[PDB]
DNA sequence: GGGGTGGTCGCTGTTCAATACATGCACAGGATGTATATATCTGACACGTGCCTGGAGACTAGGGAGTAATCCCCTTGGCGGTTAAAACGCGGGGGACAGCGCGTACGTGCGTTTAAGCGGTGCTAGAGCTGTCTACGACCAATTGAGCGGCCTCGGCACCGGGATTCTCCAGGGCGGCCGCGTATAGGGTCCAGCCC
DNA sequence: GGGCTGGACCCTATACGCGGCCGCCCTGGAGAATCCCGGTGCCGAGGCCGCTCAATTGGTCGTAGACAGCTCTAGCACCGCTTAAACGCACGTACGCGCTGTCCCCCGCGTTTTAACCGCCAAGGGGATTACTCCCTAGTCTCCAGGCACGTGTCAGATATATACATCCTGTGCATGTATTGAACAGCGACCACCCC
């Protein structure tokens, strides 16, 4: 019989696995595209250095992570395990954006 | 040339790594696109500032020093591509 | 054919009244004096005893289902 | 004749440039008139504050076995330290990674 | 690998007035990180110099040391009545924090509350509890610390209450464990399986995270006794 | 030859050559040590040159730099930055 | 029997009552005395400018106020009504305090 | 002379009126030493910087300057106190 | 012969005092020169957003049949504003009060 | 004896008398009004200065000021406090 | 009370390359907040001036706006076949903004999607939604304006969706009520007893919360016909 | 030697112990993941070399800051009343929270698709650097008028008294669903007449 | 010739609707709060006058940046190949949300206490100003060595392979409860041994 985890297991084992890994965690050529993209509504033609994609990567994969802890604290906090985007807003909310 | 949807390539899987890497266990449905809509509101603020930068150097290129300036300038400094 | 449990919540029932039947959570209260109630798992048998009585029609379910509402003993 | 030169460094005994201090002061716009002694503060602040970094990230990696300190090790000496975070909570290392933890209520039974 | 400390003169006589000098010498390269401490019999030791050369706070400009890397002194100008204590010297360069033998000198607001005297039975276990007070609870370091005639002053362990972090003596692993409570702001020791060794005064102890910081205040000693 | 762009890299690299004599360190945190420099200084001199403005005093001096300091530095980081700095304007003053 | 409104009617009154007010909300001299009470530990014998303690009550006030209304957020969202310290720490420690 | 017991002039009712200010309805009975706590911490955090100035200037009395540039360096800007 | 003062406000038809705003970017140690179209360029900022503020705040005192502008008016108005909000986020106006908000959930019914 | 303490009131004033001529205005709100002046005043000095050293330049230009703006003031704010600068400048230097 | 807006030139003719000049004059001061804007017809205005001196977005140099206090004018330099259309002047210093009688001149992304024609009987109610996209929903209010082909347009009210604070004109109280969705984007009108009074094409127009700011993007305009 | 009754055997109703069902806990073992040890190699890092520019040495100018002295103002300390607010107490209701039930939304795994990553080539836009020259900002001296301090008055607003409107809470009445008691019904017990043994 | 059976009259157990009762919902009225309106007075904003200092004007000069030109770097575009990851889908389970019930603990209001606030007065410390001076830093010129660009080699980590341990998942067995059924046992109908007349 083909073996399964239990839900949440192989979720912690990867939660450990990138909590201590530090490699960038989007795909990078997606990630520059989209930089692209936005970056087309302020100037057109605009080149961009792959040191500065860089640097756009590693904010935004920052930001996204510090998001996502004030997220899980609010969600512990309505006795939840599910993350939640009402959580998401109230973490917003709360750190001023 | 152009680039309109781009904003799909932050796929769902990519998100779940984000998640867990912030040490999220379980994930609702709707925090993909929500996420996907914060990302892109602060890749917006971030790369305003960087342009402006650009523009004011007069430069073409937006470089990583800009990047870092507009970072900076939005409380989110950040070590490892100054200088 | 009774049990230890069941006749305990059947008991029970009579001794605390409750027009309005005896919620789990009372009857449990009520019950854990009992000198032999077991206190690890005499709730998982109280809720066993509360299901089994309710499909014999011994006992009235008031409002909400399966453990959950009051009991009330059926009229004879 | 012009005696041996003798860097500011030396004669503070720091390791951080004074006189490079002292000309980032005075062409960064900050007074009109800089003090002797504040290059040499301001460099003796510098080093102790960079050699505390330096040598908590050469102790968490010398426990990761590594013989090099990468920027995974400089991370985890700031954020493993509450006033180094205080000073640095604002920061972003890159290829830092995150301090694991894992929220207890998330933990299996 | 232990780095073993050598207070050279183990007691002296002097009168009042005139320079003392105590002796260390570490026997692996310690790079500075040497402090000394004050202790008076059955009173808590306090912190005289950290960083091999530097007065700590309220003390005296008579205390004064000096050397670097392995060979370090203690020197006190002027004698006066209230300098006859115990001397200990402490590095703290290696992750086992060693103290010295001790050098008897004898002549012709931070609080750390810490609980009273326990007597227990062999094999039981015991939990002295540490109350911290006056500054913020998790900016330092709790270090606990056990005395006893025979063996001196031992270093046991820390807790670090920003992040719950540990480390324990090799020879306390398994026998100590340290736990912390930021509501209360009270850090606990629990000792199992009390023997006759473990008859001994505990002290904890504050130390700032800081490489260079010191021991700087410490608790009055829990006397545990084995029966 | 491209252009001579000054950097802290040596100097981080001697303080690291005392505080660990074996370890060495990459480039990536090289880099980022050469921002951190960076910044503490631009907060410091910052902190120093709005409290010489606030005092109405043109010059920044030692008495500026060790105000910065404690005002930047928390806890008893500020202490130990405040007690390097005497000792090394001390130091300085001796020649 | 006398009139009795009930529970969160006058709670109702005295916020909307205290959001169109503008006055200080603590007693200006026990304020004033924990102010001099926390500088003794800096310096002794400090004096303090009227406009000052003024001042410092205006900055407290408003960050409690601030804080209070964060705190008042993360109680909803844990479907509460009253705000708890467990809400006070969950905002707190969002907003990196 | 010796100031000793002051925080509890921050009285039950006063941290009542803080929280209507701020929309709260319903207040736990711990809220008002959890508000003494943070209360305590923020003034100490201000009132430090407050005297930093305080000595820098070499002054004695803390003024509204210092008091409005220490909540500016903590990021709490006032308005109205001479800034 | 000399020509009758004509003060740089007036030229650059402003309000503000233009010369005052030069005499700060020189002092202020901003930088080692200040271009000559810079103060007024700041100047016609610094009257556009007190401008702006002002007339808020006079409609705010308006509603409320006031005449004299006061701090809670001023409170009123830059909070009522997404961008002012935004620019004045972590300011705080002394007497300015809150925003009436009461949330949903806590009216009855 | 007393000195000159300068302050933007005669101007807020001034100012305010053309954005409703009956309008009064309290002290407190001049000082809150002197306040927001000197911070904005500062933001923008500041930013600037960050650009010109950015950049290599010793002298703060229009276009200095104009970035700085454009980098601090949200939404249309930065593009109403371009336009109205653009306007005085252009004024200015006709005349 | 509702400050009057006369452009006295109710309409004119002309060739091309050659100028033309339109006035207005207001019944109140309204210190240059007045805007100009450009219908071509069956189509949703367009912005040309704002502020009565500044150009839009845009739109080319060959428009000049002048004047200030009550006497207003929009000028039209090098005129093309395009620029057939009606200009109507948009007061908005006061409370209830007032559009002008409109000029006939004859010659010889930011997105507001809108839903379309909708036909309703007297007495009902009817809800058109405003799909707001290419921006930031809540940082600029939302204007509803009514157009008759008898009484021109008419300005209805406003929504700011930061606050969902709401502004309407007298004559709309009760009969229009505004609500906002930041979820979706979404500004919804409703309309309360449709009579056939209010056969009229209603426009949604995006304003900045900035006082000098002008109804800038436009709806492409719901019908509502009553029968 | 027949009529008749209790004893005892067979058939059957009652219950009662074994059967069966369902749920919860401990453990052996199997599948999988993870750290650990060993060997290869590669490219990044540590160190050496040239040189060049920026920092050190020596000296002067001058002005910013330190120090002494004086004023006066504004902070502290005290005292006497006066309530307004705080402290405390009690009744109660309503919200926190624990527990259970249910359904569905998210987790895990497998097979397929896709497009990211990597390498390699080619090209050209433009970043960076140098040289020229002019416009522009610093600096100085004389001038003077704008803006600050002091004086004053007078009107906007804060407060107080009084109705008037609004909003809240609840007590009483209208209305409907749940429960107690009486009824048409038929099942069965019993009375009257014909019939079979 | 008389009891059995059939048919019919009467005693009684029963399913079901109407009246009584408990709860839900509606509405008018008491009363408490807030708002609109008028009157009063007071102190703070707005205006006027004197003055002083810094902003303006006119002119000089030096240097920073604007502009032009060249170079050579790296950013962009394209193509091919591999494979790792993303996607679609199935399956199941555990978690989110709803409902019910308990009870505790915070709200509302009344009563007593106390200390905050305000008015008034006095001392006196220290912040601000002014004059004098001196020494500390800016500025200049010379020059030389430290530090940056570049080159080079070697060893530390990245990768591949194998292994040994740890963790998890689950099937099995055991212990607890529950409801379930064939049979062990006793009560009664009926055959037979035996008493009485």
């Amino acid at each position: 019989k083909p073996h399964r985890y239990r839900p949440g297991t192989v979720a912690l084992r990867e939660i450990r696995r990138y909590q201590k890994s530090t490699e960038l965690l989007i795909r990078k050529l997606p990630f520059q595209r989209l930089v692209r993209e936005i970056a087309q509504d302020f100037k057109t033609d605009l080149r961009f250095q792959s040191s500065a994609v860089m640097a756009l990567q590693e904010a935004c994969e920052a930001y996204l992570v510090g998001l996502f802890e004030d997220t899980n604290l609010c969600a512990i906090h309505a006795k939840r395990v599910t993350i939640m985007p009402k959580d998401i807003q109230l973490a917003r909310r709360i750190r001023g954006e | 040339k152009v680039l309109r949807d781009n904003i799909q390539g932050i796929t769902k899987p990519a998100i779940r790594r984000l998640a867990r890497r912030g040490g999220v266990k379980r994930i609702s449905g709707l925090i993909y696109e929500e996420t996907r809509g914060v990302l892109k509101v602060f890749l917006e603020n971030v790369i305003r500032d960087a342009v402006t930068y650009t523009e004011h150097a007069k430069r073409k290129t937006v470089t990583a020093m800009d990047v870092v300036y507009a970072l900076k300038r939005q409380g989110r400094t950040l070590y490892g591509f100054g200088g | 054919q009774p049990g230890k449990y069941s006749q305990l919540v059947v008991e029970t029932i009579r001794r605390l009244g409750e027009r309005n039947g005896s919620s789990l959570a009372k009857i449990y209260t009520e019950a854990k004096k009992v000198p032999w109630f077991d206190q690890q798992n005499g709730r998982t048998y109280l809720k066993y005893s509360i299901k089994a009585l309710v499909q014999n029609d011994t006992l009235l379910q008031v409002k909400g289902t399966g453990a959950n509402g009051s009991f009330k003993l059926n009229r004879k | 004749a012009r005696a041996k030169a003798k860097t500011r460094s030396s004669r503070a005994g720091l390791q951080f440039p004074v006189g490079r201090v002292h000309r980032l002061l005075r062409k960064g716009n900050y007074s009109e008139r800089v003090g002797a002694g504040a290059p040499v503060y301001l460099a003796a602040v510098l080093e102790y504050l960079t050699a505390e970094i330096l040598e908590l990230a050469g102790n968490a990696a010398r426990d990761n076995k590594k013989t090099r300190i990468i920027p995974r090790h400089l991370q985890l000496a700031i954020r493993n330290d509450e006033e180094l975070n205080k000073l640095l909570g604002r920061v972003t290392i890159a290829q830092g990674g995150v301090l694991p933890n894992i929220q207890a209520v998330l933990l299996p039974k | 690998m232990d780095i073993k400390m050598t207070q050279s003169p183990s007691s002296m006589h002097a009168s009042l007035g005139e320079r003392v000098t105590i002796t260390c010498k570490a026997s692996q390269d310690i790079r500075s990180y040497l402090s000394w401490y004050q202790q008076k019999p059955w009173k808590s030791p306090k912190t005289l110099i950290y960083y091999a050369t530097s007065l700590a706070d309220g003390v005296p400009s008579r205390f004064s040391g000096s050397g670097s890397g392995q060979d370090f002194s203690l020197t006190i100008n002027n004698l006066e009545s209230d300098d006859t204590a115990t001397y200990y010297c402490l590095q703290h360069g290696e992750s086992p924090y060693t103290f010295g033998s001790g050098t008897k000198l004898e002549i012709k607001e931070v609080q750390l509350q810490q609980s009273g005297p326990e007597l227990v039975e062999p094999g039981t276990s015991v939990k002295m509890p540490c109350k911290a007070s006056g500054y913020t609870f998790t900016s330092y370091t709790i270090q606990w610390v056990k005395q006893t005639p025979r063996q001196g002053l031992e270093w046991i362990g820390y807790i670090y209450p920003y992040n719950a972090g540990t480390k324990y003596n090799e020879k306390f692993k398994g026998k100590a464990t340290l736990t912390s409570d930021k509501s209360s702001s009270t850090v606990y020791m629990e000792l199992s399986s009390l023997t006759s060794e473990d008859s001994a005064v505990y002290y904890c102890a504050r130390k700032s995270s800081r490489l260079r910081s010191t021991l700087d205040y410490w608790g009055q000693g829990t006397s545990v006794t084995v029966s | 030859k491209r252009s001579r762009k000054e950097s802290y890299s040596i100097y981080v690299y001697k303080v690291l050559k005392q505080v660990h004599p074996d370890t060495g360190i990459s480039s990536k945190a090289m880099g980022i040590m050469n921002s951190f420099v960076n910044d503490i200084f631009e907060r410091i001199a910052g902190e120093a040159s709005r409290l010489a403005h606030y005092n109405k005093r043109s010059t920044i001096t030692s008495r500026e730099i060790q105000t910065a300091v404690r005002l930047l530095l928390p806890g008893e980081l500020a202490k130990h930055a405040v007690s390097e700095g005497t000792k090394a304007v001390t130091k300085y003053t001796s020649a």
